[PDB]
């Protein structure tokens, strides 16, 4: 899953939150979408704006 | 197939409730609405958004002519 993953930018906390989605793997969220985000509580700007560096920042 | 769009939105171990419901083939799995998404086997509120978005979509491709 993405629990080192979001270790490193600091939001690990919200893991279970984008598992409850289906977003719990490295398979398909490293080609999230912004809209496929909120669903998952992360609808917050600063928060989408930080997974979405994570994309790049971690891959 | 039914398979690689479960799949594919990462809602793997659905397929099993969704084949046992019925739901096997494309055509009808673009039938069933957000209620019988709940009842097969879904309480997570996430996946509830998966599959109703992707179903959406499903239903949309079939009526693209």
């Amino acid at each position: 899953g993405m629990s080192a993953w979001l270790r490193a930018i600091g939001l690990e906390r919200y893991e279970e939150g984008l598992v409850h989605n289906g977003w719990d793997d490295l398979e398909f969220l490293s080609d999230i979408t912004e809209e496929d985000l909120e669903e998952a509580g992360v609808q917050d700007p600063a928060h989408k704006r930080l997974l979405l560096d994570t994309l790049q920042l971690s891959k | 197939t039914v398979s690689e769009w479960l799949e594919s939105i990462k809602m793997q171990q659905y397929t099993e409730h969704f084949m046992a419901a019925g739901y096997t083939a494309i055509e009808k799995v673009v039938q069933m609405t957000n209620d019988d998404i709940k009842r097969i086997g879904v309480r997570l509120p996430g996946h509830q958004k998966r599959i109703a978005y992707s179903l959406l979509g499903l239903k949309d491709q079939v009526n693209t002519v």
